[PDB]
């Protein structure tokens, strides 16, 4: 079991890189506008949402974590 | 000199001139500069000359292959884009391999494909391989083909010799006197 | 210009032979030097007529003459060493020719090459045509098969071969229709795999394989 | 003084000239600077040059590989990808390994590509060869086969001589004599 | 004074200068200053060297070796690019240290590459080695087979004696005399 | 200028016979000089004719003759280590030939020669030609079985090889054909893997192999 | 006065230089300030010194070692990476050690790389060692196996006397006598 | 211009010979000196003809003229210490020629070779031959096994053997080639892995009984 826990939290690092790209780059156009003040969440959650499931995540990480373990499909 | 085709590509020209000289027509590569290559036959040889350009489909097409329409610039490619690719480069790298042989003047790989096994519940299929191959004259061709199934048996997982089928055949006759012009 | 001076530098691949029928033949000995003669030729820096006969060529092309005049003929191969002097092979145990007729065929394959002057016809045993044909199958370490039937025998040779039985059952059929002809003894070279491939079969006048432990399939007597 | 290519490379250029040269028509070959080479030939050879263009295939594409279609420069590198451009190098650099031998003038070494045993829990198969070879002539090209094989046995994990397939033969005939200029 | 190639490297132009110089044609090393070298032959002697350069594969490509495959600048290195790179560095080294034994002139040795092996839960399998060589002539190359096994048996984890392939040769008979002007 | 001057400096490894039909011939001894000495005749910096000769490929010419006007004939080699007079190496025991009839083929061989001046034809046993080639496969310690029959004899060497017998068997192999050729005697080297590498098993009358603790092999005889 | 190579190194020029005066021809090293040195040869010479520049192989590559395929400045350092620059290390300093011994005069060691058994719970296995050498003439070099053996075998944990293998040999003949100037 | 003088400037690791067919022959020593001479009469610094022979070559040269027109004949090496008289070193128990038909191949043998001037003609025991091969190799503590048989012997040294062991038996044959030549007894030095070096026994009822000598072994779990 602690060798489970170390061979999934550093997966999920790997998982969290591109988003803080995504709402890196997000907030940075504001900036360069005159949107030095507007909340940037708002806007990042909606960008990082509709490109996840419009590039097939969910169907992509499902099959990825079932190949370590057995022979699928 | 009535014109036929133009804005042809170098080997789209000579092609229609190796095709028409076999008919007893002449040809003309005229230059047409920035536009290309057009191709120009007499006024008693343009009936003839249609009628062959009709039957025979020429101009030719670019020939294809199946790695030009999964291009590897996408910044996301599927397994299914990428299996696709790998096997349209080692049709092509056997297809190189096999006219470096003894007699070949010209081969052609098909290698079978690979789409459902990625994601459906069955485990991938056998190989199947076919080629085709012509041969310069002379040579007993009867006794190529074991030299070429051998060759292509183990440059996979596990083929038979069921599953290899080879095709091939000699070259045709040597065009080598001129055609001639028209007595007018 | 000369023919022998229009070819290439070394005169010692090509051989001009002057015709009766008023014209010139050139000899070469395999298709590459065909082509480089017929390329001559065909261009048009030459006066006269002049043909470029070769081996296989002519031997193939007086076989369809001979094919349809003389038909029901046992015979193997005409040499060419002395393209003057043509050797005729003919079978001995399968003619039922005289000493007559036989002039008369070395009469009309004279008027057949004009090149030629006397056409030798010399009568080979039909025994020993098959006796090379074993003793040097067997010296190669080759497996095969014999099979006779009246009129040719027939060597059959399969399974899953390596690339030195490949080789060296290559080399030998090269250099034995060379020599000899095919039309007598007929060589089968088939690369295939074994049959019935992972299947336990039980052989002999009643027989079944076994596509499963409990699955029993009833073809042909294997 | 018919032109028939233009716009080739140095390495095409060098291959349709042998070409020619073999069957008795004698070509030039004409520099342009920045826009490539060319080859010109005379007027009673130009249909017999064409022949042999349309025969031949020429000019000569370039040598496809595996490891171009999986460059190293992308961001993001699949286990398929790096196991295509790791196979790619390892049948490379054995094929430069076989021209240091005794006798070998050109060699083409394949290998079987096995991708889908590391994405899931599948055990891998094994691993197959072929080569092929052009030997010089007046060598005993029958007991040149055992060294290739006793080379290429143990340069991967477990093969065995069942599952390595060479194909080799003799050079062809030397051509030294100068092809000949059309009289007229 | 007739081209052949230009825009060659220095270790290319003295291969080809040693192919030509074999066969009894001279060739002429023109420097270019940054466009590279040139080698011309004379007109008699231009039919044989388009041959030599079309059968000996002129002008030489690179020498491939799997550590370019997997450079040292990316961003990420997965352990199987860290293995490759390792590998292909003691397969270089091991070949720089068998050129310094008494006699050997050149070497090159491979080594079977397992990278998935040591991921996965199985076993890692065992290493196998593979040297080819070429010996100053005059030597008993019959002995010498004894001590590169030796040499290279006890240099990695587990090898035995029967995963160990040498196939070694002499050199060819030297060319010392020069080739000669064509006189017309 | 003459022909051995326009050859190589050192001007011992190419000798000149003068022909019989106004021809001049040079007599290399190996590939690499004979296409050096093809290089000068067909660049053309020779007035007359000349031909350049070798030892493989004049011993392949004179037997497509001899597969045509002689055939049957048991024969082994013809030596030319010396152009002048060569020796043709026939055989003892296969052939059916008197006195005169072997006058007739000497004359027939000195035709096809046009730079020799004699032929001496001798004649050796076919026992010292297969004793010579199993004594000398018995001394390099090599796996062999001798296969005899009429007009030929077999050697077949299998198994699985190391590095220094593959070595040891192409160093005399090329050392026999160099004398003998191959026409009687013939050598097959294939090499397999073994079975029995792991593996525990029972040799030999009633033989087998266990190929798992509960699975038995029975080769076939 | 024909150059062959140009652009060279320092210790790249003595090692042409040193390879064609042992066999009888003179060369000249001309320094050419930032572009490195050059090595011409003369007009009678310049047939045999190709063919020892193919033969050879010159000019020598630089030394690899293992350690300059994982440079310490990068910012992420694995267990193998530094395992691996540890090992290389030490391989470098026993050579330099074993070349202070009392007859030696080079030397190169070989240590056994061990790299999947820190990730894994998989244990380490024994480490071997490989060396060469080479000895002044004049010496007993088979009773100096045990020294070196001696030295090797307690400068790691565990390793044994039947795990270490030293092949070494006598040096050439000196070559004391000028090459002499090619008279015409 | 001198030969000598084109030659290096010690004047004493080379020999010029003056032949009988006006060709002077520079006899070398070994292989790194036959390329020093044969540079210079390559660059081509000298007037007339000359050769250059060694010993190794001439012996190598010596035995294709020998196995052509003296076949079956038993012989062991050449040796040129004195190059103007060599020794011929023949075997007395293999062969039966008289005394004039050894003198015709003395004299033979001399007409091969143009700076000789008489070739002399000694029998060797033939015992002695395998007699000092197999007590030098006992000397060195080696392992082997002698095979017998019908003119030659061979000794083959198998096993695991270690560094101290490859080094004396590589510096031992290399010291009995140059004496005896490898025409009779031949050796087998080849490396595999098993710890019994060679010999292998099987166990059964009575204790061990040695084995024959065989091509398989038994790999070593140790």
């Amino acid at each position: 079991a602690l060798s489970e826990i170390k061979s999934a939290f550093k997966i999920g690092f790997y998982l969290y890189l591109p988003f803080v790209v995504v709402d890196l780059v997000v907030s940075s156009v504001l900036l360069a506008l005159g949107m030095m003040m507007m909340s940037p969440v708002t806007i990042s959650t909606p960008i990082k949402l509709v490109l996840f499931v419009a590039l097939d995540g969910w169907t992509l990480l499902s099959k990825g974590l079932i190949l370590q373990y057995m022979d699928i499909a | 000199d009535k014109d036929l085709l133009k804005g042809l590509d170098q080997e789209q020209a000579n092609e229609v001139i190796a095709v028409l000289q076999m008919h007893n027509i002449e040809a003309n590569k005229i230059d047409s500069g920035k536009l290309g290559y057009s191709i120009t036959v007499a006024e008693p040889d343009f009936t003839a000359a249609v009628y062959w350009i009709k039957t025979y489909q020429l101009p030719p097409r670019p020939r294809v292959e199946i790695a030009q329409m999964f291009p590897a610039d996408s910044l996301v490619s599927s397994p299914r884009a990428e299996k696709a690719r790998l096997y349209s480069a080692i049709e092509q790298r056997l297809e190189q391999s096999l006219q470096t042989m003894e007699g070949v003047l010209s081969a052609r790989v098909h290698i079978s494909y690979d789409i459902d096994a990625g994601e459906n519940g069955r485990p991938p299929k056998p190989v199947h391989l076919s080629a085709l191959a012509v041969y310069e004259r002379g040579s007993p061709l009867a006794h190529q083909i074991s030299d070429i199934k051998r060759f292509l048996k183990n440059s996979f997982a596990d083929v038979d010799y069921d599953n290899i089928s080879v095709v091939l055949s000699e070259r045709s006759d040597a065009q080598l006197q001129a055609p001639g012009t028209p007595v007018k | 210009a000369e023919l022998d001076s229009l070819l290439g530098q070394e005169k010692e691949r090509f051989q001009v032979l002057p015709g009766r029928d008023k014209m010139l033949y050139v000899a070469a000995q395999n298709e590459r030097d065909t082509l480089w003669a017929r390329q001559v030729l065909a261009r048009g820096d030459y006066d006269k007529n002049a043909r470029v006969i070769n081996e296989n060529e002519e031997n193939k092309r007086i076989s369809i003459w001979l094919d349809t005049y003389y038909p029901q003929l046992a015979y193997y191969r005409i040499h060419f060493d002395e393209p003057r002097k043509p050797v005729f092979w003919l079978s001995r145990q399968r003619n039922t020719m005289s000493k007559k007729e036989l002039e008369v065929l070395s009469q009309k394959l004279r008027a057949l090459m004009p090149y030629a002057d006397s056409v030798n016809i010399t009568l080979m045993d039909d025994v020993t045509a098959a006796g090379q044909a074993e003793a040097g199958l067997k010296q190669q370490a080759l497996p095969y098969s014999r099979r006779n039937h009246k009129g040719g025998v027939t060597f059959v040779i399969q399974g899953a071969l390596d690339d030195v039985e490949i080789l060296r059952a290559r080399q030998f059929v090269d250099s034995y229709y060379r020599t000899w002809g095919g039309r007598y003894v007929q060589f089968a070279i088939e690369l295939k795999d074994d049959w019935l491939k992972g299947r336990s079969f039980q052989y002999g006048a009643e027989g079944y394989i076994k596509m499963s432990p409990g699955h029993w399939y009833f073809p042909s007597p294997l």
